[PDB]
């Protein structure tokens, strides 16, 4: 027969059905069923970005589970390919990671980010993610002191 | 990405965590939002 | 004032790392759910144009009571934060 699953409906009205060990890589869905089976409502999380969610948790789901120095280059192979979306889809799907409290996937996902910040000019940030340049010259004067 | 958002502030001090001394201490001068989030007493221990 | 609901949240609003706290709310049965996002607004500044609520997976929709749910005292009601427009 089949397993125990749960289903997770978007804020854009799709649902997902998913094996709940799968989903129990979600800290915050784990602690909902500790404590009705129709879905549970995600109006936070719209439907590309939780089928992204899915499929990263679905790939790792025979993965296992620091306070030490920074490292930004152990992304595995599969997550930097799956990574390669646009920004906005990147911002989100921490927005998402985090609400859902998967620490993998919030980890690869900012250090993703973190990579497109390495070696840049805050010059080339602010080309790389279109953000203007709000400083007065005087303003850019003390923040350089 | 330079919005005073709640989502934006998430996000980049989400990232801030990932980011070592000397990546921070470029990314104070982005712009004036990005200079307050990486001049915070959690960064920095 | 009547009744004493509870409001569980995970949000990053207060100053900007994401974390988990539930609140409590004075309430009349007879209270709109744009009442209680306006009771929610005024303890966590959260506007309620950026708040979704919950009780039992089923989303509140605002112009109804909490009767109409059948949201009782001690009841614990779901705050989601959501983005603007």
């Amino acid at each position: 027969g089949a397993m125990p699953s749960i289903k997770l409906q978007s804020s854009d009205g799709e649902i997902f059905e998913v094996d709940v060990e799968i989903a129990k890589q979600s800290v915050t869905i784990k602690t909902m069923l500790e404590d009705d089976d129709d879905p549970v409502p995600l109006p936070n999380v719209n439907a590309a970005i939780l089928k992204k969610v899915i499929q990263w948790c679905t790939h790792h789901k025979d993965d296992p589970p620091e306070n030490k120095e920074k490292r930004t280059d152990d992304i595995p192979v599969w997550d930097q390919e799956f990574l390669k979306v646009d920004q906005g889809t990147l911002f989100e799907l921490i927005l998402a990671a985090n609400y859902l409290d998967i620490k993998g996937l919030l980890d690869v996902t900012c250090k993703t980010v973190a990579n497109m910040i390495k070696g840049k000019t805050p010059e080339e940030i602010r080309k790389t993610f279109n953000i203007k340049n709000d400083f007065t010259e005087e303003e850019e004067a003390q923040v350089r002191k | 990405a330079g919005d005073e958002s709640w989502m934006q502030r998430e996000v980049w001090m989400s990232v801030f965590r990932y980011l070592s001394r000397r990546e921070l201490c470029e990314c104070m001068r982005v712009c004036k939002t990005w200079y307050k989030w990486c001049c915070d007493k959690r960064l920095w221990t | 004032s009547g009744m004493q609901i509870f409001v569980k949240t995970r949000h990053s609003y207060k100053h900007g790392l994401i974390e988990n706290s539930t609140i409590t709310l004075e309430v009349e049965p007879s209270d709109t759910i744009e009442n209680v996002k306006a009771k929610i607004q005024d303890k966590e500044g959260i506007p309620p144009d950026q708040q979704v609520l919950i009780f039992s997976r089923k989303r509140l929709e605002d112009g109804r009571t909490l009767s109409d749910y059948n949201i009782q005292k001690e009841s614990t009601l779901r705050l989601v934060l959501v983005f603007g427009r």
